[PDB]
């Protein structure tokens, strides 16, 4: 009940200035008492391929929280992280492999086809993945 | 042929067909002769001119050669006769009790590609009931190529009607609530569901049957207003026939729609005139976006008596009646869609021309649409845009008593020194569609991206550039919030028309501003292949001026693609060999280095290509050198018209491969 | 409770939902509908992909119709983002191969459902069409799948589904130019000519879009069927046994030879087989595609029928340009203007490539004939003409058989050079007739006749000019009354110097070369 | 009893390498099939004073010396993990670099093809190189790939980002997505 009003905003969203707003509120209260993002999986999918950079951004943050708390859902948002890393809009791309190898970590189970997909998307796109993959290469052992 | 008698040589091919004895290049020659004298005047000769080709195909199936275009050209548009005569020439030229085994199957087998040429599925039936295609296909196969043709367009059946798991004589009173409520949701015929809410509010005693689906929405408004009628009836049947309208209208479906508003017009009559403009209100509203949808880019016009309602409602001008803003919207929208530019100045008056910012911001924008055919200056309605787009744009509190950033403007919403939001700025300018006052918009935008927001060089291309250079109060606007319009414009102006080389060029300078090489490239790559044919013809030096193909080489050379460089710089009007000679200094190429060689037209880049690998020991691209410069093609006296004939194709070629490599 | 315990079990909810028992998947059908409209994100999108993902009979299809119907009069947006959930699911490592392919075919079945009736499909507000067009940049790069279930599939979808009415983006345009044209190669690999419907149907379909494409479609088409991968459907083109067998003539004494000359033998030589039918109906089934391509718009339905609807000659220009550019792609005598027969002797090489790519490939010449059908269009292949005419002069200079019969190859190729040039419009009816008596001249003679040829083209050249477009039945024509020579005056009475020394031999065919 | 054989051989190669080196160094310039290649080096151990003309063998101008010099070092790298031959493995990373940038098309298919296995073979011996690997890798698939938009194919290898006798540009670009398969899933299960 008390998840309801923003969720309902959330889902029933236009402009980048409700959105935005509402990822702000959001992120505020999830600092404290950071369970709560398990109710926003379908509309975080939603929004993480949103084309503005901002809320993007702070939709794959918040995506990256939700992992921190349970590891456990890590196979619900690889649909939709995988259409990030080749979608055609240059920027989901590379906010992507910007959040790359933490959710590399935090999949450990589907790592392989993500990495293969970055090394794709990077060498048939001109576009330098390198350093990402290998750190997460690094840290992965 | 002398004479005239044309069946006579028909028959003649008949029995050739069957005799095997005149030439094949004279039967080729016949049929060449009555092409031609069909194209010389005679429309009577184009059956004569089948038949003969007919029998000439035939003859080429028995004999084993191809089969000729112009075969294929006259089953473009198949015919009963024609494939009746088809098939009586089948039959006629081979006989079967002394024929070969390979005769058999070269006549099955071209039967069965004409079948599968076919399109329209009664053709492959009376070609498939022919005793020579059953005498000469063994069944299976017959019934295997039956089955595949039928599988190209299957005659499916979908039932449509919801799930009812309903179970008859309920004899209970909250069964059948539940029934007739299942019933209630599901309807969408207004008649019907004016039966179940009689039945349902005749069985019942005192129960209100509004609140009983919780999707149903109505404005707040009209949800205000609607509730106010006495009786329990009229409320209930209203609310539901008005929301499950504007559900409809929500989920596209207008016809519908239309027929539960009508409803909703025949019984409104009686209780208040107030609720019946509203829901003109409504009807307009419906009446707009099924014309806008409907008939859509491909429409012809409004229907002129939309136009005069549309006209009518905004001079309504009822204080008593709840107006929401989205019928505004719509019709400013309509108003500057579909290119009237005469409600602008001499009709629309200022008497609560200025209480609407909707209706002013339409108004201005009409004023700058009329003044671009004029070859002249006449620039106050140019001013007043600026001024009003870089007012909206701008920060109400100098320093800012609230909340101490400027950035701000995407945050709190509020604090704007103009008419409207910019909010309802993208709301507004995302429901135009007509390409001048999208690209006005566009390049407005533009301007205010380019008036050096901290410190910057790249200045975006604008297609037409007549605003006001200096700014008033640079201060007041908010230049990130400036950077995100135009990235919403220019991203939406993108779905209104994809195919427009202006609009990809201003992409492809947002994404060069951004450092975002890759994608700028793709989109001058995809702006050069909206305005030639994929680089059949040469692009115009209107789209790839010196300017953007200077881009594209900075471009590609961040990219570390530097053969690249060097062959994107020799497209410039004077070639650029300084920075070819740089970037082929370089080893760190990404690109490939030898098969990029074959798209160079210049002498000198490749005299310095074999300076270079004799100097740093490239002892095999230096003889891949020596072979591009020892061509008598690129050689450099020839005749102009060769070397530029030549430059055009390496041109076309290597443009080709960079759309096959991005883009 | 117990809707948001079943929020996580939809899987199974639906999954034993699509077992159409006697009464239960009536009770599990509203379950899942209560359970869609109950949830707060939608779990519609999931329930309806779920439906059309396992879905593999029409009744099957039904229930996901009556899904949607049902779900439409509440909630909104629901195929876009079941699509996008689908797609998704798609290019992710899930929907193993099997499940996409069923669900690709559903969803062709569905569009497919769309475009008929009006009794049923516009009673369900569905939109398939326009919510499938929204994803055909995600649904493209499915024609290159591994599966050939889902490439087919993929293939039937992108036959029957419609375009945007926004049109079609450039790159994703040339996108699924590439998809059609790699899976027409493939399916007529595969499969053969029964097989490849869906792949011409939609390079059929997105030819007649903006005429960029068509060009696209044209030049990929014809490029890729001349490529050494996809020319074989059209036409065609180490110690110890050392040392255990050295013995004899070693010893202490030095052996035999004095070394190798390269790495050994050259192989032992690879023998081409092919079978004719199969090459024959490829090449049918290609200049099927390449003639509902270049075609016209149409669609009249007009008169008695009978007729013969026009080849555009742009079309068949863009199809003149990139056969010029795979065969040769040299710009010395790129001029349309013939020039003096001497000129000849200066580029041998250049006619013996040509000569070479016309003699390894059979297809070019059925190009040619495609070119042949529509009369300006064989002026830009002037260069092939020309190269091809001059390495046919070189063999006839250099043959010393008695008979033509004896070279096989270039009497054909003689004989349809000159058919071809006859077709297009390039040479007169009285001359264009003459490769009927080519099959029984000397080598000089046809030599003399096709010398005689190139001297017209001389006199008479080859421009896309000197058409008239003649517009009440709108087409181009070349008419040889008013260019001033008419019938070449030296060149057919070389050509009846020609009949008139073999009359032993050229009687019957006397008659062919009347004057008009 | 192939094996058997194997060790007999083994053995007699041993002692004659450690009778003198001047033979092993004849013998890994002359070159053997790069099948004996880890029988060779796992079963002899006077192979690690191969690692002495590594750098020698890299830089004669004979071009598949240097793929069988690149491959023996990966064997060895993959048998001996020294300082040494981590030295060794990154000069070989530069040299691999450098013909990168000096090789014809056909040259560098013939050079490239044969290679890569000892790439992994390499990142297997040492995590620190992952990177430089990697860059490498990334590096010659976008070379690769730009050579696939120089002339038509018959595959399309471009828009094939989903997953006989073809095109030498196609079969280097999947042998580059095929040796970074190998190497994540040598990295996913080497613990």
């Amino acid at each position: 009940a008390e998840m309801a009003p923003y969720m309902k905003r959330l889902s029933r969203g236009q402009t980048v200035e409700d959105l935005l707003e509402v990822l702000s509120d959001i992120d505020e209260m999830s600092r404290r008492r950071p369970e709560i993002l398990s109710f926003f999986s379908t509309n975080l999918q939603r929004l993480m391929s949103s084309a503005e950079e901002c809320c993007r951004n702070l939709a794959f943050s918040l995506a990256l929280r939700s992992m921190q708390n349970s590891p456990s859902i890590a196979a619900a948002f690889l649909p939709t992280f995988m259409y990030c890393l080749g979608s055609q809009d240059f920027e989901v791309v590379q906010t992507a492999l910007r959040n790359l190898p933490e959710y590399a970590l935090l999949c450990q189970e589907h790592a392989a086809v993500l990495l293969h997909r970055a090394f794709l998307v990077g060498m048939y796109g001109q576009m330098d993945p390198s350093a990402q993959i290998s750190e997460a290469l690094r840290i992965l052992h | 042929l002398r004479s005239g008698n044309y069946q006579e040589v028909i028959q003649i091919f008949i029995e050739d067909n069957l005799t095997l004895s005149l030439p094949v290049q004279f039967r080729q020659s016949v049929l060449r002769e009555l092409f031609k004298k069909a194209q010389q005047g005679n429309e009577a000769l184009d059956e004569i001119c089948f038949k003969v080709c007919a029998c000439n195909t035939v003859r080429d199936i028995l004999e084993g050669r191809t089969i000729s275009v112009q075969f294929n050209q006259l089953f473009l548009r198949p015919n009963k006769e024609k494939i009746d005569f088809l098939l009586e020439v089948c039959s006629r030229s081979v006989n079967l009790e002394k024929a070969s085994e390979s005769l058999k199957g070269n006549m099955a087998a071209f039967l069965k590609n004409v079948c599968l040429g076919l399109e329209d599925l009664q053709y492959v039936f009376m070609i498939s009931s022919h005793e020579l295609f059953i005498t000469l296909l063994k069944d299976e196969e017959r019934k295997l190529l039956v089955d595949q043709m039928r599988k190209r367009s299957p005659r499916v059946n979908l039932c449509i009607k919801p799930v009812t798991s309903f179970y008859d004589i309920p004899a209970s009173a909250s069964v059948n609530i539940g029934q007739l409520e299942h019933q209630l949701i599901l309807s969408v015929d207004p008649w019907r569901i004016r039966q179940i809410l009689i039945e349902l509010h005749g069985m019942t005693s005192e129960r209100q049957f509004w609140t009983v689906s919780n999707k149903w929405e109505v404005p707040s408004v009209y949800s205000g207003v609607i509730l106010g009628i006495k009786d329990n009836l009229t409320r209930d049947l209203v609310y539901i026939l008005m929301a499950k309208g504007l559900h409809c209208s929500t989920v596209k479906d207008f016809s519908h729609a239309k027929q539960l508003f009508a409803a909703c017009l025949e019984l409104v009559t009686e209780f208040s005139p107030k609720l019946r403009q509203v829901m003109l209100n409504e009807m307009l509203l419906l009446d707009i976006h099924t014309h806008e949808a409907g008939t859509g880019q491909a429409g012809e016009r409004p229907p002129s008596d939309l136009i005069s309602r549309v006209r009518g409602y905004l001079e309504m001008r009822l204080p008593d009646i709840p107006l929401r803003q989205v019928i505004a919207e719509e019709c400013v929208a309509f108003m500057l869609n579909w290119r009237e530019n005469e409600y602008l100045t001499l009709q629309v008056p200022a008497f609560l021309l200025q209480s609407n910012p909707y209706v002013k911001l339409g108004q201005l924008l009409a004023a700058t649409c009329k003044e671009l055919p004029g070859p002249k200056e006449s620039r106050r309605t140019a001013k007043d845009l600026w001024e009003v787009v870089v007012q909206i744009c701008s920060v109400s509190s100098q320093h800012k008593r609230g909340n101490d950033g400027r950035v701000s403007l995407i945050k709190q919403r509020e604090s704007t020194l103009g008419i409207m939001y910019r909010s309802e700025l993208l709301s507004f300018i995302k429901k135009l569609r007509e390409p001048l006052v999208l690209t006005i918009i566009l390049s407005l935008f533009v301007k205010l991206h380019n008036v050096r927001e901290d410190i910057v060089n790249d200045i975006t291309a604008e297609h037409i550039s007549i605003w006001p250079s200096s700014i008033p109060n640079l201060q007041s606007v908010d230049f990130e919030a400036v950077a995100i319009t135009v990235k919403e414009l220019v991203r939406y102006t993108l779905s209104i028309n994809p195919n427009n080389h202006s609009w990809l060029i201003i992409q492809a300078d947002i994404y060069f501003a951004t450092n975002q090489y890759s994608a700028a490239l793709h989109y001058y790559l995809q702006a050069g292949a909206v305005c030639s044919d994929f680089f059949n013809k040469a692009v115009p030096p209107d789209v790839y001026t010196d300017q953007v193909i200077k881009r594209m080489i900075k471009c590609c050379s961040l990219l570390n693609c530097h053969t690249q460089v060097a062959i994107l710089c020799q497209f410039l009007r004077e070639i650029d060999y300084k920075t070819a000679f740089k970037s082929l200094q370089e080893q760190n190429s990404h690109d490939a280095m030898d098969s990029y060689y074959d798209y160079i037209w210049d002498v000198t880049i490749l005299e310095y290509l074999t300076y270079l690998h004799h100097k740093r020991g490239e002892t095999d691209k230096r003889q891949i050198a020596i072979k591009a410069i020892g061509q008598t093609e690129l050689n450099a006296s020839n005749p102009e018209e060769v070397l530029q004939l030549a430059a055009q194709r390496r041109k076309k070629k290597f443009l080709q491969a960079m759309a096959k490599l991005y883009f | 409770p117990f809707l948001d315990a079943l929020k996580n079990h939809v899987g199974e909810l639906c999954g034993e939902t699509l077992r159409l028992e006697r009464k239960r998947f009536l009770w599990q059908h509203q379950l899942l509908g209560l359970l869609s409209v109950y949830t707060r994100p939608s779990c519609g999108p999931e329930a309806l992909g779920h439906l059309l993902s396992r879905a593999r009979s029409p009744e099957e299809l039904s229930l996901a119709t009556q899904l949607y119907a049902g779900l439409v009069v509440s909630l909104s947006g629901l195929l876009p983002l079941a699509f996008r959930s689908c797609l998704a699911r798609v290019h992710a490592g899930t929907l193993q191969p099997p499940f996409t392919a069923r669900f690709l075919r559903n969803l062709a079945l569905l569009v497919g459902w769309e475009q008929q009736g009006g009794e049923g499909p516009a009673a369900l507000g569905a939109h398939f069409g326009e919510s499938a067009s929204a994803h055909l940049s995600d649904l493209a790069p499915l024609l290159l799948h591994p599966e050939e279930e889902v490439a087919e599939a993929a293939a039937s979808l992108l036959a029957i589904c419609p375009f945007p009415s926004e049109a079609l983006s450039p790159s994703q345009l040339l996108g699924l130019v590439r998809a059609g044209v790699h899976r027409f190669f493939a399916s007529l690999r595969l499969h053969g000519p029964p097989g490849v419907a869906s792949a011409c149907q939609l390079l059929t379909r997105l030819s007649q879009t903006s005429p960029a494409g068509l060009k696209a479609v044209l030049q990929l088409l014809v490029e890729g069927a001349l490529h050494r991968g996809n020319t074989e459907l059209f036409g065609g083109q180490t110690n110890r046994r050392h040392t255990a067998a050295v013995p004899g003539p070693g010893g202490i004494w030095s052996v035999f030879h004095a070394g190798v000359i390269g790495r050994g033998l050259k192989p032992p030589k690879f023998v081409q087989s092919r079978n004719q039918q199969e090459v024959i109906y490829n090449t049918q089934s290609l200049l099927s595609l390449l003639v509902h391509c270049c075609s016209a718009p149409g669609g009249t339905e007009c008169g008695e029928c009978w007729g013969a609807p026009i080849l555009s000659p742009e079309a068949a220009k863009a199809v003149a340009v990139t056969l010029v550019e795979s065969v040769c792609p040299d710009a010395a005598g790129a001029e349309l203007a013939w020039p003096p027969e001497e000129h000849a002797r200066a580029t041998v090489e250049r006619d013996l490539r040509i000569g070479r790519r016309f003699r390894e490939q059979p297809l070019l010449f059925e190009l040619l004939k495609l070119v042949a059908a529509a009369p300006p269009a064989l002026c830009y292949c002037s260069v092939l003409l020309r190269g091809l005419l001059a390495a046919l002069l070189g063999h006839w200079e250099a043959s010393r058989h008695p008979d033509t019969t004896h070279s096989p190859w270039h009497l054909e190729a003689s004989c349809t050079l000159v058919a071809v040039m006859a077709e297009g419009s390039l040479l007169p009816p009285a001359l264009g007739n003459m490769h009927e008596v080519f099959s029984q001249l000397a080598p000089f003679e046809v030599r003399l006749l096709l010398l005689s040829v190139w001297g017209f083209l001389r006199e008479h050249g080859p421009l896309p000019q000197k058409f008239i477009f003649q517009s009440e039945r709108g087409r181009f024509i070349r008419d040889f009354s008013r260019e001033g020579g008419g019938e070449g005056g030296p060149h057919l009475a070389v050509l009846h110097s020609v009949l008139h020394r073999n009359i032993d031999r050229l009687g019957l065919f006397s008659g062919r070369f009347q004057a008009p | 009893n192939l094996r058997e054989v194997q060790c007999l051989i083994c053995c007699l190669l041993h002692q004659m390498y450690i009778a003198d080196p001047n033979i092993a160094k004849l013998v890994h310039f002359q070159g053997y099939p790069c099948e004996l290649l880890p029988l060779t080096v796992a079963g002899i151990p006077s192979m690690h004073i191969c690692l002495d003309f590594i750098p020698e063998l890299i830089a004669q101008p004979e071009l598949e010396k240097q793929i069988f010099a690149i491959q023996l070092l990966s064997h060895l790298c993959i048998q001996y993990a020294l300082p040494k031959s981590l030295s060794v493995a990154r000069l070989a990373v530069n040299v691999m670099g450098t013909l990168l940038t000096v090789l014809t098309q056909a040259k560098r298919y013939a050079f490239f093809m044969p290679t890569l296995p000892s790439l992994v073979s390499f990142c297997r011996a040492f995590p620190p190189l992952y990177e430089d690997i990697m860059s490498l890798l990334i590096q010659i698939g976008q070379v690769c790939a730009s050579d696939v938009a120089t002339q038509t194919r018959d595959i399309d290898p471009i828009i094939t980002r989903l997953q006989g006798s073809m095109d030498p540009d196609v079969q280097l670009c999947h042998c580059i997505e095929r040796t970074v398969i190998e190497i994540i899933n040598m990295s996913v299960s080497g613990i």
